[PDB]
């Protein structure tokens, strides 16, 4: 059975997806906190070329 | 709809519903007498409703699948070991009687919400107004205790008043000689034994209270079983009868819609019933409540509310 | 009059012992007669002779509180020479409980009183020293 | 307090001076926590009428869902424009009286001496 | 060994008219 | 048959179910075009942007 | 009773405090207060029991004196600068006076001992209404006169409130006195905070009345009055406990709740005022409110204590209550303190 | 932290929509891989601590906590699968959803920059943990036990809330960054002494003290096997980290308000080891150790010297883990016979022999055998105190003696002497069980190893 | 006596199934339990992370600090220098009062 298989064992996608998501919505904190990006007494330094940021 | 003021007010009252035979009837009598028969000869020539005496299984046989269930859902009490040891050590004494007045509350409530909607009448075997009987009968028998009876009087009390009494009673007597004979004669072992101190308890608490407590709210037929043959004679008594004497003539529409109202909701009509007096006869423990709570509701159609049984054929539940 | 009341703090502590004596008296009294009118009016007596009896009773008691009260402190504050200690009124919240004992016939009764007026006495000469306020008005 | 300000409409939700502050995201974590509430709220009432959950009623939970963001939306526009409104008035009145809501010139640790409480 | 639940006696007594 | 007494809720009731449905899509429609309008009006009230 | 008789007597409690609410003169909240206690005793006396007929008696002549007593102040108000609603240059015995009586209306202490027992004499769902409809328009006239109140008179009534509540509760077995009890020591802590914020004892008053309605719900469920009747709910309606537990938790203000926003937030604005001490001993009372709704959870949920042979027949029946609000309002108060900056401001 | 956290949230949507057989496993294996997720906190390479927003952050204080928190789990979840057996499934996961809340909350506790957050969750951990003990203890004490439990605390937390609001009003924020930078001498008043009070005395009657414990015995002896593990480990860390927070703010009044603290806690180290020796009740022996072990970390924050941080660090580690450990074992032996009491049972290294090694290992890290970790954190807190005042070695001696005695005590009448020959129920060890001990000491052994991750901030 | 049901007989879990390992009645779900605990916490956790664990570098920058202090031993002894200043502040970047 196919339906059988899956009404069960479909449950091992939320925590994996719960990972993820917190993942993400750490990303969107990090991106958040921007305001001192290459913008620090320690850290301040020139740009190098091609390199659009110092860290996203 | 279901039935509310909002329907009350766009019609479905009562006394329009009501005709000659709007009547609650209930033939009492002792045991072996002749009730049932009787009941329902009126029933069919007067066209009224029949309910069968009520007895431990009334509640399933009216829910749910409408088959008994097992005794441990229905009471945990026996007539047949009632009969067998009455003054047992366990209490299924009085669980019975208790057991057995809520089920015939729960079927007058049925039987007043069916005659006020449709306005047919109703015969019944016996009432919660000759259910003391047997009571006292067991009292007088130290079958049971004074406690018991307080709590059975108590959730009288708190019960009855709010019902509107019969119309008629039709008890037929029966010397204690011919019933201890026809107890016999049926042939039931656990029956046999019951001793005619008991019934001759129940004949005096009938004749003593019941018959002139209720010649004073509902015409009374006493009948001889000579009498209570040939039915059409107590159905010729009762057409010809002059409801004068009774609550049922103080009545209006908004009395009958709270009054249906309430006995269309038998949680309202039985909460009194549950009350936490805490006999040890009725006492049930919560280990072995939730047992059986568990299994119950394991049981096929009863693990979800009506029409949300996919085990038992019900389909659109994703869309109720 | 609330001059009266106030006169306690006229001079500080180990001064004019029996004018603060005669004040924490007359405080007692008054909140003694307050106890005794809920309690005549509440749970009234069998007779008004007995009611008076419970009037006069309670108030005494109370009076008698506050006198242990407030003598204690400013002896303690005349002895030790330390005006600006709580420690004083805690010992004279304690004397007080004591009484409240004594009067009911109850060491319990005593032992809370104490840990309890103590506490409160103390906490009450803290907030006139670090200026408090019980019932402040609305500023944001 | 700031019902007796200039310009306070009686009785009204969304002056129309609040549509100059950037609406909130649909998604956001206020939004799609009624959201909850509302599944929650399905939830419960299938349990109490005694109804299979998550699976019955389905109609009855998207209202539910929809019902408690459309509130979270727009009365989280009210209260993004009442706090607004506060800011607004908090920097006008400094603005006003400057002189209450000076400069704090706050120096250095070098002119600063901080007492030393050892741990010994 | 059985979790013990509450009996008459532990009942009774918000039974009263009073705590 | 398995319920002697008929249950309600047995067979759905479909006004509720319809007007349930077009409440929840309306009010999203609604939703969507108002954040919209609303993100445009703040644009143009400032510089679109 | 019929429908004309229920519409005639529902539009007046509904219509008093809406006149009380959006009039500017007084004498009109006077007659809107007085609409609302002509209208609300019928429906007391409904039931035509002599506990009713007393909770009636009790409570109208409570109302009519405290009412009396509103009239007398507006009227002063009126001899005095020649105006009708109050303004600054207002005799503080007038505004104290008035004080005193919307307290006895609503029912604070010392003004308490009426409530209990009109509340234990009457149905529930009137002792809802009673508890949290008929508490609006006093409060509605507080909050118009707020920077004219007393500070010290409505906190020596707040402790009061807290302590009679905490004390009273703690020793009750019927429901209907508890829930009379919480709603004199939340309505302490609505008036604790007026005079410095009134938008925050609106807030906690919507927040009482969204937790003790769904509360009232459930006892009407099973109409139940007792502790060893709600006792039975787990035989009987066992998936109320979950919602029961965590609207008695919120009542005693226990995060992570919408109970403990109230105290939390008027905790904090008291201080920004220096009122450490009153503060300090509602939320140690508040601690012995929590103690008997922890008490009824454990008779209730989180124990089992004994049933009867015959609930098994309501276990048998069906029924359609409750509704859906009552998970709604359930839910909405004790999961929402995630968003208590939308709820304060 | 959200990958810690949403995964830890999911896991509860797991419980309730899975099969009744297979809601144990799927929940126990992920809580495993969500405890393998949290060891990516101690990625840290440099002396400035992991700030993940303006609301979670973890230092290496609370790293260890956090991943503790995390690595319970699965073992309550374990040990809770023999008794909750006969319960109705609704039952055993509304148990696993109340063991998931407790985890988040605290590892949100121990992620908290700010002290309100701190708090709110620092009280939600009593309504779970109440109604675990309430609700599935066995004896009729649980009333009392939860009654002392809620109102010990709440009495001790709401002057903490008052403070903290107090300071807010003060300073502006309640930031624990913010707080440290922006520091000043508290002058001496009896204002800031109670507010110092305050401050204290709820994580004091969680750690606890001498003078109020009686509620953690109450609860552990009437507590499920998974209440007691959690509690003891973390219920009362939670109070130490409280208290090393917050001791920042309070300086110097820390100096000359604390000998009634050091003291206290000190003196009743002595009389709880002495009470476990007259103690008929195993799991209240266990419960007096731990408030005699939880005296010592709290006269050492008390005396905030960098040694003794980092030895209450390591002491509140290795308790959690070897008292956990402790309850499990005596839970064991109690699912065969029924009874609590240490007198019955009084021969079981003769059926037996591998859990009594256990035994063994658990009662020598009760006792400070090294290199354990229990016995580094215990010697650097003689040190610090040593040097606070040379006379506290006497007291320190004496209920390190006091302390073998006790342990070898435990293990001599509960697993030497002769066999209980009537104990025909003593079925062989559980697999299960047996996995339990272990993962309860194999952890030990590996910080053992690398003592670095479980000192602190002060190294 | 009130009715409830009387307390039940302790049980051999090993008597029907001998291989038992304490986690469910269920073989299968007993040993497929078993495995996975086993599996995620002794083979997936305490090896993994265990090893992830030992290969952090620079833990709290200690290898750092231990080179950098070798390079300014050395920096100091080779230009006469001291190895510690009792003083980590310059004193010109220090403005005592002017008590008086
Ligand atoms: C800030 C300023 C603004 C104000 C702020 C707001 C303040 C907060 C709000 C105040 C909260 C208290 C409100 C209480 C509402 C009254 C409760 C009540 O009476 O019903 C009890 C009710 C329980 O009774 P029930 O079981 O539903 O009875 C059904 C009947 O049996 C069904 O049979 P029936 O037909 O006999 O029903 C009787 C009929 C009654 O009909 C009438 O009363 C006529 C009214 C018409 C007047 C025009 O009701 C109807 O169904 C109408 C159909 C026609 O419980 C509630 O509904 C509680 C709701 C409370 C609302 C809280 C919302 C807060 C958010
Ligand atoms: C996402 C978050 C979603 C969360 C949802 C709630 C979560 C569930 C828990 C809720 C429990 C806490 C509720 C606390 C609360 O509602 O605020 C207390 C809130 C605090 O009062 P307030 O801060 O002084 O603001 C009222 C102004 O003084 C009065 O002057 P106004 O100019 O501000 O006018 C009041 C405002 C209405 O706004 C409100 O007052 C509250 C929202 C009412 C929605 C109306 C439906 O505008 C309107 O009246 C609407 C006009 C349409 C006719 C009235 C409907 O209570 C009221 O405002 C009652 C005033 C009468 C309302 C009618
Ligand atoms: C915490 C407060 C708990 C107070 C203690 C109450 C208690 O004693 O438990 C009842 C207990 C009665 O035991 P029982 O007779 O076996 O329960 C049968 C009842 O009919 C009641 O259970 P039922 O058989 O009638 O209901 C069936 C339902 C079982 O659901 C329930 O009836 C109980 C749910 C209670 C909520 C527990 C969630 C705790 C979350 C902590 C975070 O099965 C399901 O389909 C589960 C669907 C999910 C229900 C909502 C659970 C929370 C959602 C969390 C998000 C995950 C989904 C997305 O006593
Ligand atoms: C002995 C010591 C005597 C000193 C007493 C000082 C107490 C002053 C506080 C106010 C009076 C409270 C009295 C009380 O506790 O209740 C007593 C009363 C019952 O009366 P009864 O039983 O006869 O007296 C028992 C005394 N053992 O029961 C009651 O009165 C309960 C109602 C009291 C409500 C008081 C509200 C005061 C509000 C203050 C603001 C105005
Ligand atoms: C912190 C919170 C605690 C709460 C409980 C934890 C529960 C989760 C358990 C997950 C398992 C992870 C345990 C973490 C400790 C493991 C550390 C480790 O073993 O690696 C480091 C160790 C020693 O090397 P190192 O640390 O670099 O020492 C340098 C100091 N100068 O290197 C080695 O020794 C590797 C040698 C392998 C041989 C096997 C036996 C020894 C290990
Ligand atoms: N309250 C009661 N207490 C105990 N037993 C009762 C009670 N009510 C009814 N019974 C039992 O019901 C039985 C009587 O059944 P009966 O033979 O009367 O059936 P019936 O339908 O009335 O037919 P008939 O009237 O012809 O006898 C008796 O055995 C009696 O014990």
């Amino acid at each position: 059975t196919l339906f059988q298989l899956l009404r069960e064992h479909w449950v091992h996608i939320l925590v994996p997806a719960g990972f993820v998501f917190g993942c993400y919505l750490d990303r969107k904190d990090d991106e958040k906190l921007t305001a001192f990006r290459n913008k620090s007494m320690l850290f301040q330094r020139e740009l190098r070329p091609n390199e659009e940021v110092t860290w996203k | 709809l279901r039935y509310g003021l909002l329907a009350a007010i766009l019609g479905d009252k009562t006394t329009k519903k009501l005709h000659e035979y709007s009547r609650v009837i209930t033939v009492d009598g002792n045991i072996c007498s002749g009730k049932n028969k009787l009941a329902k000869e009126i029933a069919q020539q007067l066209g009224m409703k029949h309910y069968p005496e009520a007895g431990i299984q009334y509640s399933s046989t009216t829910t749910g699948d409408g088959r008994p269930l097992d005794i441990e859902f229905s009471g945990s009490c026996s007539l047949e070991k009632f009969y067998d040891d009455p003054k047992s050590n366990d209490g299924n004494s009085y669980r019975l009687q208790s057991w057995l007045y809520a089920s015939r509350l729960l079927q007058y409530a049925d039987a007043l919400e069916h005659l006020l909607s449709t306005g047919q009448g109703v015969v019944l075997e016996r009432s919660i107004y000759s259910d003391f009987v047997f009571l006292e009968a067991m009292y007088n028998q130290g079958y049971i205790r004074k406690q018991c009876v307080d709590h059975y009087n108590e959730i009288k009390r708190l019960t009855l008043p709010e019902y509107l009494p019969p119309h008629a009673v039709i008890y037929i007597d029966v010397p204690v000689p011919e019933v201890q004979s026809r107890i016999q004669k049926k042939g039931d072992p656990h029956e046999m034994k019951v001793t005619s101190a008991y019934l001759q308890d129940i004949e005096n608490a009938y004749k003593k209270t019941f018959l002139p407590k209720m010649s004073e709210m509902c015409e009374v037929l006493v009948y001889d079983s000579w009498e209570a043959e040939d039915p059409t004679k107590v159905v010729e008594d009762i057409e010809y009868l002059k409801y004068n004497k009774g609550p049922w003539l103080k009545q209006d529409d908004w009395t009958f819609h709270y009054l249906r109202m309430l006995v269309q909701d038998k949680t309202e009509v039985l909460n009194y019933t549950t009350i936490p007096v805490y006999l040890p006869e009725i006492t049930i423990g919560a280990h072995q409540g939730s047992r059986i709570y568990n299994s119950f509701r394991e049981l096929p159609g009863r693990k979800y509310a009506p029409g949300y049984n996919a085990e038992v054929g019900d389909k659109w539940i994703w869309l109720k | 009059v609330k001059r009266f009341f106030e006169s306690y703090h006229e001079v500080p502590d180990g001064t004019q012992c029996h004018r603060k004596t005669y004040i924490t008296t007359a405080l007692g009294g008054i909140c003694g007669i307050i106890g005794s009118a809920y309690s005549v009016s509440l749970n009234p007596a069998d007779s008004t002779l007995e009611a008076v009896a419970r009037v006069g009773r309670y108030t005494f008691t109370a009076a008698a509180i506050g006198a242990m009260f407030g003598l204690t402190t400013c002896v303690s504050a005349q002895v030790r020479e330390k005006p600006d200690d709580p420690l004083n009124y805690f010992i004279g919240g304690c004397a007080g409980g004591l009484t409240l004992g004594a009067r009911t016939h109850s060491y319990g009764t005593a032992a809370m009183g104490c840990v309890y007026m103590g506490t409160a006495a103390a906490l009450f000469k803290i907030g006139k020293l670090e200026g408090w306020e019980l019932f402040p008005t609305p500023k944001v | 307090m700031m019902n007796g300000r200039p310009g306070h409409e009686p009785l009204k939700f969304l002056p129309d001076e609040a549509r100059s502050l950037p609406p909130p995201k649909l998604n956001d974590p206020r939004l799609v926590y009624m959201g909850l509430l509302g599944y929650c709220t399905g939830l419960m009432d299938n349990m109490l009428r005694m109804r299979p959950v998550m699976r019955a009623g389905l109609h009855r939970q998207l209202l539910f869902v929809t019902s408690f963001v459309f509130a979270g939306y727009f009365y989280l526009k009210r209260q993004n424009y009442l706090y607004a409104v506060k800011d607004h008035d908090m920097f006008g009145y400094i603005k006003l009286h400057p002189e209450d809501f000076p400069e704090k010139e706050k120096k250095t640790y070098a002119e600063i001496l901080e007492p030393f409480h050892p741990v010994r | 060994a059985r979790q013990w639940q509450p009996d008459i006696e532990w009942a009774e007594q918000f039974s009263g008219a009073v705590m | 048959k398995f319920y002697v007494r008929e249950p309600v809720n047995a067979k759905p009731n479909w006004l509720a179910v319809g007007l349930s449905v077009g409440a929840s899509v309306f009010m999203w429609i609604y939703l969507i075009q108002t954040h919209n309008e609303d993100v445009l009006e703040y644009k143009r009230r400032n510089g679109l942007e | 009773m019929n429908p004309i008789t229920l519409a005639i007597i529902y539009f007046t409690i509904f219509l008093g405090p809406v006149i009380t609410m959006s009039s500017t003169n007084l004498m009109l909240m006077w007659v809107g207060l007085e609409f609302s206690l002509l209208a609300i005793i019928p429906m007391l006396i409904n039931k035509k029991n002599p506990r009713s007929t007393e909770a009636a008696t009790k409570y109208f002549v409570t109302q009519a004196t405290a009412s009396m007593i509103i009239l007398l102040a507006i009227v002063l108000n009126y001899k005095q600068l020649g105006t009708w609603m109050f303004q600054q240059q207002t005799n503080g015995l007038i505004l104290n006076m008035t004080l005193m009586a919307l307290s006895m209306k609503l029912g604070l202490a010392p003004f308490h001992f009426w409530l209990p027992e009109v509340t234990q004499g009457i149905p529930l769902h009137m002792g809802l209404i009673l508890l949290t409809w008929q508490k609006i328009a006093p409060l509605s006239i507080l909050i118009q006169i707020y920077p004219l109140l007393n500070s010290t008179i409505i906190l020596m009534l707040a402790i009061t409130s807290i302590f009679m509540g905490a004390w009273g509760g703690l020793n009750q077995t019927q429901m209907r006195k508890i829930m009379a009890y919480s709603s004199i020591a939340h309505m302490g802590w609505m008036l604790a905070i007026l005079p410095y914020n009134p938008s925050l004892t609106l807030l906690n008053l919507m927040i009482y009345i969204i937790l003790t309605a769904p509360m009232f719900m459930a006892l009407m469920l099973n109409n139940s009055m007792t502790i060893n009747s709600i006792s039975l709910l787990w035989n009987k309606t066992p998936a109320m406990l979950t919602m029961i537990s965590l609207m008695l938790l919120s009542l005693g203000g226990l995060p992570p709740l919408t109970g403990f926003l109230p105290k939390w937030i008027i905790i904090t604005e008291l201080m920004k005022n220096n009122c450490l001490i009153m503060a300090t001993l509602m939320a140690m009372m508040a601690l012995l409110n929590l103690f008997f709704y922890t008490r009824l959870i454990y008779s209730t949920s989180l124990t089992m204590f004994p049933t009867n042979n015959n609930s098994k027949m309501m276990t048998h029946q069906t029924k359609t209550k409750p509704n859906l609000m009552f998970s709604t309002l359930a839910i909405m108060s004790t999961m929402t303190l995630p968003l208590a900056p939308q709820l304060i401001t | 932290m959200l990958k810690i956290i949403l995964p830890s949230l999911m896991l509860l949507p797991l419980t309730w929509l899975s099969s009744p057989k297979k809601t144990w496993t799927n929940v126990t294996s992920y809580s495993f891989l969500i405890s393998l997720t949290s060891l990516t906190l101690l990625w840290q390479t440099d002396e400035n601590y992991k700030n993940f927003s303006n609301m979670f952050s973890s230092d290496p204080l609370s790293t260890p906590l956090i991943i503790l928190t995390a690595w319970l789990l699965p073992l309550m979840l374990m040990a809770s699968q023999n008794h909750l057996k006969k319960d109705n499934n609704v039952l055993q996961k509304l148990y696993i959803s109340m063991l998931i809340s407790l985890q988040i909350l605290l590892i949100m506790t121990f992620s908290a920059t700010e002290l309100i957050m701190f708090y709110i969750l620092f009280e939600a951990t009593l309504i779970p943990t109440l109604i675990i003990i309430t609700r599935w203890g066995n004896q009729t004490e649980r009333l009392n036990a939860g009654i002392y439990f809620l109102f010990y605390t709440l009495i001790g937390s709401i002057p903490l809330l008052i403070a903290l609001i107090l300071i807010q009003n003060h300073v502006g924020t309640l930031n624990l960054m913010i707080l440290s930078f922006t520091t000043h001498t508290l002058d001496a008043s009896w204002s800031n002494n109670l507010l110092w009070l305050a401050c204290m005395m709820a994580f004091l009657i969680k750690m606890p003290l001498y003078g109020v414990h009686l509620w953690l015995p109450k609860a552990h002896v009437e507590a499920p096997i998974a209440g007691s593990m959690i509690l003891a480990a973390i219920l009362l860390k939670l109070g130490s980290y409280g208290m090393i927070r917050i001791s920042i703010i309070l300086d110097p009044l820390t100096k000359y308000m604390a000998y009634p603290f050091i003291l206290l806690s000190l003196w009743g180290m002595i009389m709880t080891s002495s009470i476990c020796l007259r103690q008929t009740d195993l799991k209240s022996l266990i419960a007096y150790s731990s408030v005699s072990h939880m005296a010592l970390v709290i006269a050492s924050i008390m005396i905030q010297t960098p040694w003794s941080f980092m030895g209450a660090t390591m002491l509140m580690i290795a308790h959690g883990l070897t008292s956990s450990l402790l309850f499990c074992l005596a839970n064991s032996n109690y699912e065969r016979i029924h009874s609590r009491t240490m007198i019955m049972a009084r021969g079981l290294q003769m059926v037996f022999p591998l859990m009594a090694t256990w035994w063994l290992m658990a009662s020598l890290a009760n006792l400070a055998l090294p290199p354990s970790i229990n016995l580094m954190g215990e010697l650097f807190i003689t040190m610090s105190l040593f040097s606070w005042s040379n006379f506290t070695i006497i007291l320190m001696g004496i209920n390190i003696i006091i302390t073998g005695m006790y342990s070898m005590y435990m293990i001599i009448t509960t697993q030497r002497g002769k066999l209980t020959n009537h104990m025909i129920n003593l079925q062989p060890s559980h697999t299960r069980e047996l996995t339990l001990m272990a993962l309860h000491m194999i952890p030990l052994i590996l910080l053992t190893t690398s003592p670095k991750l479980i000192t602190g901030l002060t190294m | 006596q009130w009715q409830e049901d009387p307390e039940p007989e302790d049980e051999n879990v090993y008597a029907k199934n001998p291989d038992f390992h304490g986690y469910d009645s269920d073989p299968v779900v007993d040993v497929w339990n078993m495995r996975a605990v086993f599996f995620f916490g002794f083979s997936i956790v305490l090896v993994f992370g265990t090893t992830f664990v030992a290969y952090v570098p620079d833990y709290r920058m200690q290898e750092w600090a231990r080179r950098e202090a070798e390079r300014l031993v050395k920096y100091r002894e080779v230009n006469g220098l001291p190895i510690m200043e009792s003083n980590y502040f310059d004193p010109s970047k220090i403005q005592l009062p002017e008590d008086d």
